[PDB]
């Protein structure tokens, strides 16, 4: 016989910062030397790209 | 494509000289030296590595 109002809120994420490291400064630093030994193991860096 | 490096200054080399006096002189040049089963042992720094 009578009317209440009602009201629920509800939380959703959308989305998060998006991150992006270069592999090379990452894991061997600033070696030259490591990039070169790491050139020739393969495309992994441009995978996670 | 590739990343830029952030180019950290010029070498700089450390102060760390001191006096030069070293015992290495009169431990390398001796008449007689310590045996294989019992050497000498001696702990030397506060100068330069000669
Ligand atoms: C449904 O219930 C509400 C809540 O009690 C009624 O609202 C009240 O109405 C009286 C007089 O009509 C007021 O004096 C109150 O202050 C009201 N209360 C609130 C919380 O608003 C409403 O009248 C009811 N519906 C019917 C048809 O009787
Ligand atoms: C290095 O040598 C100079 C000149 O002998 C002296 O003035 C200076 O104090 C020395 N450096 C240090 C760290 O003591
Ligand atoms: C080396 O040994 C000689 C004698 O064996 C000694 O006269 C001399 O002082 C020592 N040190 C140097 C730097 O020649």
């Amino acid at each position: 016989t009578n009317f209440t109002i009602s009201v629920t809120t509800e939380i959703l994420p959308v989305s998060m910062t998006k991150t992006s490291v270069d592999c090379t400064m990452y894991i061997c630093g600033d070696s030259t030397e490591c990039s070169n030994l790491l050139l020739q193991y393969g495309s992994f860096c441009t995978q996670l790209k | 494509t590739s990343n830029f490096r952030v180019q950290p200054t010029e070498s700089i080399v450390r102060f760390p000289n001191i006096t030069n006096l070293c015992p290495f002189d009169e431990v390398f040049n001796a008449t007689r030296f310590a045996s294989v089963y019992a050497w000498n042992r001696k702990r030397i720094s506060n100068c330069v590595a000669d």
